């Protein structure tokens, strides 16, 4: 979930992954990071798979 | 100059082994609405424990929808992490208390000030459109009295 390739998952990959999901162009996005559950499809399950990763991990 | 520079500052309490205390952090100095907090407040787990951490919800909106995010998984450090959910509707533009931090003291804390620091390289403060904003945090503390 490392969307913006920074080596950390935190609350900016969350506004980016928000932002995406909002239909916003988001520079400096790393596509390859979006389908964190591997499913296919970018959408608020890997927005939920990013959120408890900042809020356990 | 001072009031172009937002600040997060962890609030100075005192309590007694056994109780709870409730340490305020607030944001004051705000300038540029927020929309991304990203904080870490270290204390020390052989004196206290985490209890909560409770958002104040007169500016912290959209808790439904994970505008207020804690990670308390490593023992004696506290990540708050505040978005917007919305990306409109809810950013921070004025100051007030963001959170209120519950510790209980334990059992065989000694007497004395216990630091509650902020990580100043890891703070993040971002405005609605993801630009970086003027912070600084400031600590605070847990007095452990009779
Ligand atoms: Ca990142
Ligand atoms: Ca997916």
């Amino acid at each position: 979930g490392d969307l913006n390739d920074d080596g950390v998952v935190n609350g900016r990959d969350i506004v980016m992954m928000r932002q995406y999901l909002a239909g916003k162009t988001v520079s400096g996005i790393d596509k390859n990071a979006l389908d964190i559950n591997g499913d296919g499809a970018v959408n608020g399950d890997d927005l939920m798979e990013l959120i408890k990763k900042v809020s356990n991990n | 100059v001072k009031n172009e520079t937002v600040k997060l500052s962890v609030g100075t309490v005192s309590g007694n082994p056994g109780d709870t205390v409730k340490v305020p952090v607030t944001i004051s100095q705000v300038s540029t609405p927020v929309g991304l907090i990203c904080m870490d407040i270290s204390y020390d787990a052989s004196k206290f424990t985490v209890k909560d951490v409770l958002p104040n919800t007169d500016l912290v909106k959209d808790t439904d929808n994970y505008s207020f995010i804690v990670n308390t998984s490593t023992p004696g450090k506290i990540s708050i992490t505040f978005t917007d959910p919305t990306l409109a509707n809810y950013p921070i533009s004025v100051d007030g208390i963001l959170a209120y931090l519950d510790f209980i003291i334990n059992s065989n804390a000694t007497a004395g000030d216990s630091a509650l620091t902020v990580d100043p390289a890891t703070l993040i403060v971002a405005d609605e459109n993801d630009k970086d904003i003027k912070d600084a945090a400031s600590n605070g503390k847990i007095t452990v009295t009779g």
